[PDB]
C-alpha cells in the first residue's frame, strides 16, 4: 500500500547518499572497516557497495548494479547508483500526483531511447583519419580519471603506460582486448617513477646462490631461452612431513651414502639432455644442486606460486610437465633473453625476460613507496586499462563530466509538450534526474550547484549546443575541448541505461517478504 | 531560526488545505464551530477566515490578503489564498536546496512585475461603449444564485447605472457611488434607479407633517432638538432660526442618549410645513455630504444658507408599505455622478440575498473600468502563465533561474483543484489542457464563462507581498 | 561574565536582521494578540521588549541617546556593540587578557579607525551642482530597509531639494511632516508654503491679500437675569483688548487657546482672521518662519516684531481644508505632505522621513562624506592591523579583536541579503588592499561593483558616531564584572 | 565530523604536554595497574592507547612512518595536525567554506612554508670548525624533555664527535648502543673499538695479535655434508656409543677444511659443539658464538667480511684481518675491544645508567638523537628554532594571502594561527603567559629585523643564535609535508563504515 512505496524511496535515498559526495575528481574519501581490522581508504562507490553489509533488499540492487558495470565497463560504477538515485526522486513527487508506477516506468524508457539519438548526433571521431592523432587524444585522456588519485603527481610520465599495454595485446582488425591478457602486479620501496613496461611476464624472485649469474648468454645463438617448468625437484626425494628412517647395520647405510651420491649428477643431467637454461620449480634444492648448476651457468628458482607458472607458461609457450621422464624439447619456455636487473638500492633484485616481438599479453610493472600507495596505483591504472578498451572499441565519442547531462537534459524538455501524453510528467522529471549529475558534482568542487547548473544551461544557448567544462575538474576554466579531455560513448550509454532499468524494477516490486535466517 | 518559518509555513498551508475543497460552486462545504456554541457552515472562503479566529499572526494575514481582494476586485477570495500557499508549499522545497529567503522574495519581484505585462499580451482589450457586453458579462455571473430567472432583469439595470462613473477620464472608481437600499414589498423585477440621493427613513408619522415639498433645501445638521437641560419657548427660537434662512427640509443626527426631536417641535414646524428626517446614521452623513455638497452642521448659530443644498422636489412615495423619501434635483456645480438604486421584494431574505448578489455584480463591472480588458476564465490564464515562464527560465541566469521553474509549477494549482473539486480526473483534465494548449489560447467562451482581468492581476500583486512578509520573519518575541 | 555577554548577544541577534535593505523584518506579539505589528526599527523593537536582563538595558539606553542625536544606523549601532562583546569570548577562554588591557585596546584601535576616515574624506566644494548629486545618494541609504524603498528613487530628489531650501540653522522645526490618506506615495510633492490642515473661523474668506502675521497668547472665553450683566461686563473688558489688536495694524490674529464669538465677530468687520487652536508645537514654528513673537503684554501697540504674507489661500485636498500660505517672511522653510495607503504605513514613513532629514541636516555644516555599501568598514579593518606593527603583549589580540569586528558588519549585511558572505567579503579585502580602493559590496547583481557608480556614500559624521559610540558602550558592559539588584517594590 | 573533529583533538591533547624541554610527562595505568610507566615518549603513548575512533587510528600509522625517518618531532606533528583540524570546525559552521577549499587552502599554504625556510637557511661550508659547533646545538634540542639533560652539555660532544668518525654512508649501523648499569650518566665514552658484550671460547688467552676476522654460518650440532637421511638403530647402549663416534669422526674431516684458511679468530651464528671447541684451541682457532644478524651486519662494514657459504676451498672467497684483539673486564661481563682494524668506520657508545628503566628511555633517546646528525651530512643548511621556526613562517603565509580568492582567503589565514598555536602549547608547558610573550615576538618578526626568539628559561627575548639554540632545515621541512598530508586524508573522510566483525 502506501507505505510500499514510502520505505523504499527513503531507504534508497539514504544509502545512495554515502556516495554521492564520493563521486568526482574532488569526491570525498571514506574508511572502511575490514572483519580483520585492516582499514581501507577509497572514494569508489563499487567498493563501498561491496564493503557495506545489510540485509535490507532495496539497498542491494544498486549493489548488483555496480557488480555488473564494473565487469562490463568499470568505470561509471560510481555515478550509475547516483543517477538510478536520481530518478527515485522525481518519482516519488510524481506518486503523490496519483501516478501509477508503470507509467513511470514506460516514461522513463521512451525518454532514454530519446536521448541516446540526441547525443548520438554530436559524438566526434579520433582514431578517424591520422592514426597518429589517436594516440594525441589518448595520451592526455588518461590523465584525467588519474587527478583524483596520488598518481597525479607523476601522471604525466604515467600516461604512457596504460596506452603502449593495450596497443601489444590488440591488433587493428581484432579489435579485442581483455582484463586477463593484463596481469594487475606492484611492489612495494623506492620510487614510483621507475615504473615502466615490460613486454613479457614479471616475477620477483631470488636465487639459491649469490654466485649464480645474473644474465642468460645464448650461449653461441640457440633458439631463444629454454625454459622448463616442473612440478618435482632435482635432488634425492625425501619426504615433505616426516623422515624418520632407521638403519640396523652398517651395509645398508654404506649403500645410501653410494646411492644417493650418484642421483646428485643424474638429476642434473636431464637439464642438459632438454637444453635448458633457466629451471622454475615448486620446492626447493640440494647444496649440490646448486654447486653443479652454478658451473654450468643455469639458474633455479625456489618456491614459486602455483598461479605465477599459468602466466609463464602462455608469454613462453611452456607446458607444465610433472616429472623429470616427461619433459621435451617442445614444452620448453621460449624467450629473447632472461636476466635479473637491479632497481635502485632495493635489496629484492627482480628479474625481467624480455620478448622482442609481440605476443597476445603483457604484464605491467608497478613500483610505490608505501603499503596503501601501491593499492591505490593498482586501482587507479586499473580503471585506466578500461577507459582504453572502450575507446578503440568504437570510434565515436562524447564528452563528459557534467557536461553531457546538461545538453541531454535540454532536449527532453522540448519534447515532452509534443507528446501531450501522461509521460510528459515523467519527461520533465527525467530531465531533471539528468541535472542532478552537474548538480551533485558541483557540491564536492566547492561551488553552488544551482548556481553552476543555471551556468552551464545558459551558455549553451546563444553560443552553441556543444559541450561545456565545469569547474569541478579543477582547471583553469571552462571549455573541456581544448584541454583534450575525452569520455567513451559506450561506458556513458551503458551507465544511462542500467540506471534506468533498475528504477523501473524498483516500482515493479509492491511488496517485500524479510523472513527470518538459517 | 529556521523552527519559526518551517512552523509558520506548515500552519500557513494548512489553512489553504480546507480552502481547496470549497473552491468553486460544486466545492465542498466546511464545518465552523463558533465559541459561543453557533454552528454555521457555507462555501464562502472570506467568511471561513473570518469566524476562524486565528491565534497565530502570521496566519492572521491571509484574512487581509482576502479583505483587500474584495474591497477592489471583488470576487476571487478563494482562489488567492490557494494561490498563496501554493507559493509556500514551493518554497518549503527552496529552503531545502541551500536558498536564502531574502532571494525567494527578491524573486517574486520579478515574476510578479513581468506576469503583469504578459497577461496583458493574452488580454482582449474591450470597450465601455458597447453595452451588449457588460449586460452579458453581469448576468452571467449571477449563476451562482438561487434565482437565475430574476438575474436577467438586473443586468441592464446595473450596467445604466456605471454608465455615469464610465466616463473615459477617471482615477478613483468607488462602490460607494451607487447606493444599494432594499425595501419591503413589491418584486426583483420591479427597480427604479434615482438620479439624487435617498435615505433608508420615513418622515414625519404624526399629524401635520407635510410629507412632501417642491424647491426645497437639505443640509446635514449634527444639532438635537430638546428641551433645556418656557419649554416650548427655547425650541420655538431654534425654528425661528431656521424659518429665516427658509430651510426646507431638516435632518437630525441620530443619538441614542436622549430623544432626537421634541414632539412639540414637530407641531410647531407643521405649520410651517418643514419636513424633518431623523434616525440619520453615521454612515448616511458622509454619503449626503458628497452628492448634494453640503456641510454638517453642529451648532444652532452654525446653521447658515450657504451651508445648505438644493433640491427641486421631495416627495415620499409608499408602495406597499414603503413610504421611501426620495431627492431630485441637486442642480448644484458640487454634485457628482451619484447614483440611487431602490431594491424591492416580498420576504426580508430576498431583498437580502438580492442585494448581496448585486455587490458581485458591480465589482465585476468596476474591474472592468479600472483596467479595460476581460479574459476567458476556467484555468485559462494560469496555465497561459505557466507555460511562458518555462522557456523564460532557460534564458535567466543565477539561483533564480531555479525559482522561474518553481513559480510556474505554483500556478498548476488553480486548474487542478477546479479539475477535482468538479469531479473530474486531476490529471487526465489537465493534461487535456495542455495538450490543446499548443494550438488554442484561451479557448469557455461558448459556456459564457468571464473571468476579469483584476482578479487575475491584484491575486498575484497580493500574494506577492504575502508570501514576502511571511519568509522575512525569522522569529517571533513577546513585547508587552 | 556569562550573563553580560549573552545577555548583549540576544540585543544583537534581534536586530541583526534589520540591518541593510535587503534584510528582515521582526515580528512582535502582545497578549492580546491584535497589536502585532511588523517594524524593522531598532528603536521601536528594543524598547517593546521588555527584558530581565539589567545589563541589556544598558545598550537599549544608550541607543535611546544615539537615536536622538542622527537617527539612522541605530541599528548598525546595537549590532556593532554586540560584535565587540561576542569577540571577547576569545579574548578570554582561549586568550586569558585582561579586561581593563582589553578597554584600553580599544580605545588604541579606536584612534585608527578615526584617523581612517579622515584620510580617506573627500569633499568638492566647487561646483555645488556636484554637491546635489552626493545629497541624492546619502537620501537614498537613509529611505533602505523601509517601506519608502519602493518610491526612494523618485523621493531622492524630494530630500534632497528640500534641504537645499533651507539654508541655515539646522534645525528641524522648519520642516513640518504632513500625511493625507489616498493616492500613491509617489504622488507627495514638496510646498514650502506652510500647509495646515486646521480650519479656522466660520465665515472667512479663502484668500486675501496684504495679511500680517501676529502670535497672541491670551483667554478670551472667561474673566478672572443677573447673569446678564457678568456677561456684558466681560465683552467690556475684553473689548479693550481688541481695540488695542487693531492698532497692531495687522490683517490676521492668531491665538494659542480658542477664542469667544465676540472677538472673533470683530474681527471680519474690521478684516482681521481668526485662527484657534494653535498648539504649542505650532507656535514654536510660526516664531521661526513667520517671524512672530509671544507678545504677552497688550498693554501698548509696537512693543514686538511684525510679520507679513502675501496671500492667504485655502486649498482643498484630501477631502479636508487646509491653509496655503504665499508670499510670506523668509520662505526658506519648507513642509513635506505624504501620501499613504494606511494608516499602518504611515506610521512607518513618518519616523522614517523624520530620520532621514536628520541626517540631512547636519550634511550642510559637515560637507565630508565617505563611501558606503561596505566599503567604509573594509577601510577601518586595514588601518587597524597596519598600527599593530608597535603595539604590546597583551594588548596585541585586543586591537587585532577590533579588526575582525569591523568586518562583521558586512558580513551579516551579505547574509540577511542572501548572497555568500564569505566570497564577497574575501575577494573585497583583496583588491582594497594594496591601492586601487573604489568597489564595494552590492546588494543587487550579487558581484563586486563600483559604489561611486551605483550611488552609494555615508557622510562623515554619521559613520564616526558609529565608530564612537559603539566602542566606549561596549567598554562599559565589559568592564562591570558583577550586578546587584535591590528588592523591587 | 563531528566524532572525527572532537576525536582527533582528544588525541592531540594527551601527548600536548610532551612536546618541548620544559614540557610534562604523561602517566598511563592498565588493568593490572603493576605496568604503570612514566615516560614522555610520543610514540609509547601513541601505540599503547587503545582507540576506538577509526580517524584516530589513521595518525597512528602515520606516526610510524615519521619515526622511522629521524624518531624525534613525532608529537609537534600531531599537535599540528590536531590544531588544523580543531581550526577547520569553526571554518565550516560559522565562516561558510566548503571542506575541499580547506584542503585546497593547506596545498597552497605549505608551499610559502617551505619557501619561508629556503630563505632562512643559511650554511657555512668554510670553517668546518663552524660547522661542528652547528651540530652541537642540534644535538642539545634532541636531547631536550629526557633526563640526559642533566648531561646533555657533557653529551653535547660525545654525540656531535661520534657522527664526525663516520666519514661515509648515512646509514646507523656503525653506531652500536651498548647499555651498563653502574656509575653516572657522565661517566659515557666515546669509542671506535667495537665493543662487544659476549666472549669467545671456554678457555682460551683474551690477547690476540695478527687475528684474521671470517664470517662463517654452519651448524655444529651434528654436523654431517650430505649424509643425511639415515638415523641410529640400536638396540642396546653400548651399540649408540659406536655411531656416537661418527660425529667427531666426520667432524676431524670438517675441521681440517677449515684450518686451511689459516684464521686466528671464528665467527659462528648458531652455538658450538664441545669436543671442536676444545680442539680449536690447540690450532689457535678462536671461535665466536651468540652472533646474531645485527652483529654480522656491523662487521661487514668494518673489516668487510663476508657470509662464506663455501669451506670446500681457501680461495675464491674474502677475508678480513684485525691487529689486536682486547679483553677487557667491565660491569662484571667480558668485554671484547677491537684495534688496528682497516678504515673502521664504526663507533661504539657505552651509556652507564643508574637503573634499568633510566637506560630504557635513553636507549632511544640516543638513537633518535644520532638519526637526525646523520641526515646534516647531506643538507648543511640550518635554520633558527625554539619557537622562532613557526614565527617566520607565519610572514609567509598572510603574504600569499594578499592576491587570493574569496573561498580560500580563511581557510589559508587559519593556517598561519595554527603555525603560532606550536609556540603558544610550549608556553604553557613552560609556565610562562602564552599570550603576552609570543605577542611580543611577532611585533619583531613583522618588519624585517628577525633574529630573537621565544626563550623559556629566563622569560625575555633573547637571540636563538647566541643561545646556542639552531634546527636542521630536512628536519622541518618533513614535518611541515607529514602533518599537512596527514590533515589532508582526515579532512577527506565524511562517513565511516565499518563491516560486521565475525
Amino acid at each position: 500500500g502506501l507505505e510500499a512505496k514510502k520505505s523504499h524511496i527513503l531507504a534508497a535515498r539514504s544509502v545512495a547518499s554515502i556516495i554521492k559526495t564520493s563521486l568526482g575528481p574532488r569526491g570525498l574519501d571514506k574508511i572502511l572497516i575490514s572483519p580483520d581490522g585492516e582499514i581501507t581508504i577509497t572514494n569508489d562507490g563499487a567498493t563501498i557497495l561491496s564493503q557495506m553489509e545489510l540485509d535490507n533488499e532495496i539497498a542491494k540492487l544498486l549493489v548488483q548494479l555496480s557488480k555488473s558495470q564494473d565487469d562490463e565497463i568499470g568505470d561509471g560504477t560510481t555515478g550509475v547508483v547516483v543517477l538510478a538515485s536520481a530518478l527515485l526522486d522525481q518519482a516519488l513527487e510524481l506518486i503523490q500526483k496519483g501516478i501509477h508506477p508503470i507509467k513511470i516506468a514506460n516514461g522513463f524508457d521512451e525518454a532514454a531511447k530519446l536521448a541516446i539519438s540526441k547525443l548520438e548526433e554530436t559524438c566526434d571521431d579520433i582514431s578517424a583519419s591520422n592514426d597518429e592523432l589517436f594516440r594525441d587524444f589518448l595520451l592526455r585522456a588518461a590523465k584525467t580519471s588519474l587527478g583524483s588519485k596520488i598518481v597525479s603527481k607523476d601522471h604525466d610520465r604515467f600516461a604512457e603506460m596504460a596506452v603502449e599495454a593495450v596497443i601489444n595485446v590488440m591488433d587493428k582488425d581484432r579489435k579485442d582486448v581483455d582484463f586477463d591478457l593484463i596481469k594487475m602486479q606492484g611492489r612495494v620501496g623506492g620510487s614510483i617513477s621507475d615504473s615502466k613496461l615490460i613486454n613479457g611476464v614479471i616475477l620477483d624472485k631470488d636465487f639459491s646462490h649469490p654466485q649464480m649469474p645474473k644474465c642468460v648468454l645464448p650461449k653461441e645463438g640457440s633458439d631463444g631461452v629454454k625454459l622448463a617448468i616442473l612440478t618435482c625437484p632435482f635432488e634425492p626425494p625425501k619426504p615433505k612431513t616426516k623422515h624418520k628412517l632407521d638403519i640396523s647395520s652398517v651395509e645398508e647405510y654404506q649403500k645410501l651414502q653410494t646411492y644417493e651420491q650418484d642421483k646428485f649428477k643424474e638429476m642434473i643431467d636431464d637439464v642438459k639432455k632438454a637444453g635448458a637454461d633457466v629451471v622454475i620449480c615448486q620446492w626447493g634444492f640440494d647444496d649440490e644442486a646448486n654447486h653443479l648448476l652454478l658451473q654450468n651457468d643455469l639458474p633455479a628458482v625456489r618456491w614459486v606460486g602455483g598461479q605465477e607458472l599459468e602466466h609463464i607458461a602462455i608469454s613462453t609457450n611452456g607446458r607444465i610437465v610433472p616429472r623429470f621422464q616427461d619433459l621435451s624439447k617442445d614444452k620448453l619456455g621460449t624467450c629473447s633473453r632472461i636476466y635479473e636487473q637491479e632497481f635502485g638500492t632495493t635489496k629484492d633484485r627482480m628479474l625481467i625476460i624480455e620478448q622482442s616481438k609481440e605476443t597476445k599479453t603483457v604484464t605491467c610493472f608497478v613500483r610505490g613507496s608505501n603499503k596503501m600507495i601501491v593499492d591505490e596505483a593498482e586501482r587507479a591504472l586499473h580503471d585506466s586499462l578500461c577507459v582504453v578498451r572502450n575507446l578503440v572499441k568504437d570510434s565515436r565519442v562524447v564528452y563528459g563530466g557534467g557536461a553531457a547531462e546538461v545538453t541531454m537534459s535540454l532536449a527532453v524538455s522540448e519534447e515532452a509538450d509534443k507528446q501531450r501524453g501522461i509521460d510528459q510528467y515523467a519527461f520533465r522529471g527525467f530531465a531533471q534526474a539528468l541535472d542532478t549529475i552537474p548538480m551533485t558534482l558541483a557540491e564536492n568542487s566547492g561551488l553552488d550547484p544551482i548556481g553552476t547548473l543555471s551556468t552551464l544551461k545558459s551558455k549553451q544557448l546563444k553560443e552553441k549546443i556543444s559541450n561545456i567544462g565545469v569547474d569541478c575538474l579543477g582547471y583553469g576554466s571552462n571549455d573541456m575541448k581544448e584541454l583534450f579531455v575525452v569520455d567513451p560513448f559506450i561506458g556513458k550509454k551503458q551507465q544511462i541505461l542500467l540506471a534506468t532499468q533498475l528504477c523501473r524494477m524498483i516500482l515493479k516490486i509492491d511488496n517485500v517478504i524479510i523472513s527470518g535466517k538459517d | 531560526p529556521q523552527e519559526v518559518r518551517k512552523a509558520n509555513i506548515i500552519a500557513a498551508r494548512s489553512v489553504a488545505d480546507a480552502i481547496r475543497t470549497s473552491l468553486g460552486p460544486k466545492g465542498m462545504d466546511k464545518m465552523i464551530k463558533t465559541s459561543r456554541g453557533e454552528i454555521i457552515i457555507s462555501n464562502d472562503g472570506h467568511t471561513i477566515l473570518k469566524q476562524m479566529a486565528i491565534l497565530h499572526p502570521v496566519a492572521r494575514m491571509l484574512v487581509e490578503v482576502s479583505a483587500a481582494q474584495d474591497s477592489e476586485a471583488g470576487d476571487g477570495t478563494t482562489s488567492v489564498v490557494i494561490l498563496t500557499g501554493a507559493l509556500l508549499g514551493a518554497a518549503e522545497r527552496l529552503l531545502n536546496k541551500g536558498i536564502h529567503p531574502t532571494i525567494i522574495a527578491d524573486s517574486f519581484q520579478s515574476a510578479a512585475k513581468r506576469s503583469v505585462d504578459i497577461l496583458l499580451e493574452m488580454c482582449h482589450k474591450v470597450s465601455l461603449s458597447d453595452r451588449e457586453q457588460l449586460v452579458r458579462a453581469a448576468s452571467t455571473s449571477l449563476s451562482s444564485k438561487i434565482v437565475s430567472q430574476y438575474s436577467s432583469f438586473l443586468a441592464p439595470l446595473a450596467v445604466d447605472s456605471v454608465l455615469k462613473i464610465s466616463d473615459e477620464n477617471s482615477k478613483n472608481v468607488d462602490l460607494n457611488d451607487i447606493r444599494l437600499v432594499k425595501k419591503v414589498g413589491g418584486t426583483i423585477d420591479d427597480t427604479e434607479m434615482i438620479d439624487g440621493v435617498v435615505l433608508t427613513q420615513t418622515a414625519i408619522k404624526s399629524a401635520g407633517g407635510p410629507t412632501r415639498k417642491e424647491k426645497a433645501k437639505i443640509g446635514l445638521i449634527q444639532f438635537q432638538i430638546s428641551p433645556p437641560k418656557e419649554e416650548r419657548a427655547y425650541l420655538l427660537n431654534i425654528c425661528k432660526k431656521i424659518k429665516k434662512a427658509k430651510c426646507n427640509v431638516l435632518l437630525i443626527q441620530k443619538s441614542i442618549l436622549r430623544d432626537a426631536v421634541n414632539d412639540l417641535a414637530l407641531h410647531f414646524l407643521s405649520k410651517l410645513n418643514i419636513m424633518v428626517v431623523k434616525d440619520i446614521e453615521r454612515e448616511e452623513i458622509e454619503f449626503l455630504s458628497k452628492g448634494l455638497g453640503c456641510k454638517p452642521i453642529a451648532d444652532i448659530e452654525l446653521f447658515t444658507e450657504d451651508r445648505l443644498g438644493s433640491a427641486d422636489l421631495v416627495e415620499e412615495i409608499d408602495s406597499d408599505g414603503s413610504k421611501i423619501v426620495r431627492v431630485t434635483g441637486i442642480r448644484n456645480n458640487n454634485a457628482r455622478p451619484t447614483v440611487s438604486v431602490v431594491i424591492r421584494g416580498a420576504n426580508n431574505m430576498i431583498i437580502d440575498e438580492t442585494e448581496r448578489s448585486l455587490h458581485d455584480a458591480l465589482c465585476v463591472i468596476r474591474c472592468l473600468v479600472k483596467e479595460r480588458g476581460l479574459i476567458a476564465g476556467g484555468g485559462a490564464p494560469e496555465i497561459e502563465i505557466s507555460r511562458r515562464l518555462s522557456k523564460e527560465a532557460r534564458s535567466m541566469e543565477g539561483v533564480q533561474a531555479f525559482i522561474w521553474q518553481e513559480f510556474a509549477s505554483a500556478l498548476e494549482v488553480i486548474p487542478t483543484t477546479l479539475a477535482e473539486n468538479a469531479g473530474l480526473n486531476s490529471i487526465k483534465v489537465v493534461t487535456e489542457l495542455r495538450s490543446k494548449h499548443e494550438n488554442g489560447e484561451l479557448n469557455t467562451y461558448e459556456e459564457h464563462i468571464l473571468q476579469p482581468v483584476l482578479v487575475s492581476t491584484s491575486a498575484i500583486t497580493l500574494a506577492s507581498e504575502c508570501v514576502k512578509s511571511i519568509l522575512r520573519i525569522d522569529d517571533i518575541a513577546f513585547s508587552r | 561574565r556569562l550573563s553580560a555577554f549573552v545577555g548583549a548577544i540576544a540585543v544583537g541577534d534581534l536586530v541583526k536582521s534589520t540591518l541593510g535593505p535587503k534584510g528582515m523584518d521582526k515580528l512582535l506579539q502582545s497578549a492580546s494578540s491584535n497589536t502585532c505589528m511588523v517594524t524593522n526599527d531598532g528603536a521601536t523593537i528594543l524598547k517593546s521588549i521588555p527584558l530581565d536582563n539589567p545589563a541589556a538595558k544598558v545598550l537599549v539606553n544608550i541607543s535611546k541617546v544615539q537615536d536622538d542625536e542622527v537617527g539612522d544606523g541605530t541599528t548598525s549601532v546595537t549590532v556593532l556593540s554586540a560584535e565587540l562583546l561576542r569577540e571577547a569570548e576569545k579574548l578570554i577562554d582561549q586568550s586569558k587578557i585582561h579586561p581593563q588591557t582589553i578597554i584600553e585596546g580599544y580605545r588604541l584601535a579606536s584612534a585608527a579607525a578615526l584617523d581612517a576616515l579622515t584620510k580617506a574624506a573627500v569633499d568638492n566644494s566647487h561646483d555645488k551642482t556636484m554637491f546635489r548629486e552626493d545629497l541624492i545618494h546619502i537620501a537614498k541609504t537613509t529611505l533602505s530597509s523601509k517601506i519608502l524603498s519602493q518610491d526612494k528613487d523618485h523621493f531622492a530628489e524630494l530630500a534632497t531639494n528640500a534641504i537645499l531650501r533651507l539654508k541655515g540653522s539646522t534645525n528641524l522645526e522648519h520642516i513640518q511632516i504632513i500625511k493625507i490618506l489616498g493616492g500613491k506615495l509617489s504622488d507627495s510633492f514638496l510646498d514650502e508654503g506652510f500647509i495646515l490642515a486646521k480650519k479656522f473661523g466660520n465665515n472667512q474668506p479663502k484668500r486675501i491679500e496684504n495679511a500680517k502675521i501676529l502670535i497672541a497668547n491670551t483667554t478670551l472665553d472667561t474673566d478672572k437675569a443677573k447673569l446678564a450683566q457678568l456677561e456684558k461686563a466681560e465683552r467690556e473688558k475684553m473689548k479693550n483688548k481688541i481695540a488695542k489688536i487693531s492698532k497692531f495694524g495687522i490683517n490676521t490674529f492668531i491665538n494659542r487657546q480658542l477664542i469667544y464669538d465676540y472677538p472673533e465677530q470683530l474681527f471680519t468687520d474690521l478684516g482681521i482672521n481668526s485662527i484657534e487652536h494653535a498648539d504649542f508645537e505650532g507656535v514654536e514654528r510660526l516664531a521661526l518662519v513667520t517671524g512672530g513673537e509671544v507678545v504677552s503684554t497688550f498693554d501698548e501697540p509696537s512693543k514686538c516684531k511684525l510679520g507679513e504674507c502675501d496671500v492667504i489661500e485655502e486649498i482643498m485636498l484630501g477631502e479636508q481644508p487646509f491653509l496655503k500660505f504665499s508670499g510670506c517672511k523668509a520662505g526658506e522653510a519648507c513642509t513635506i505632505v505624504l501620501r499613504g495607503a494606511t494608516d499602518q504605513t504611515l506610521d512607518e514613513a513618518e519616523r522614517s522621513l523624520h530620520d532621514a532629514l536628520s541626517v540631512l541636516s547636519q550634511t550642510t555644516k559637515e560637507t565630508r562624506t565617505v563611501l558606503g555599501g561596505g566599503c567604509a568598514e573594509m577601510v577601518m579593518s586595514k588601518a587597524v592591523d597596519t598600527e599593530a606593527q608597535n603595539i604590546d603583549g597583551k594588548k596585541s589580540l585586543a586591537v587585532e579583536a577590533f579588526a575582525r569586528a569591523l568586518r562583521q558588519l558586512p558580513t551579516i549585511l551579505a547574509d540577511n541579503a542572501g548572497f555568500d558572505s564569505s566570497e564577497l567579503v574575501s575577494k573585497l579585502r583583496s583588491s582594497i588592499y594594496n591601492g586601487i580602493s573604489t568597489s564595494g559590496l552590492d546588494l543587487n547583481n550579487g558581484t563586486i561593483a563600483d559604489m561611486r557608480q551605483l550611488g552609494i556614500v555615508e557622510s562623515y559624521k554619521l559613520k564616526r558616531a558609529v565608530v564612537s559610540s559603539a566602542s566606549e558602550a561596549a567598554e562599559v558592559l565589559l568592564r562591570v564584572d558583577n550586578i546587584i539588584r535591590a528588592r523591587p517594590r
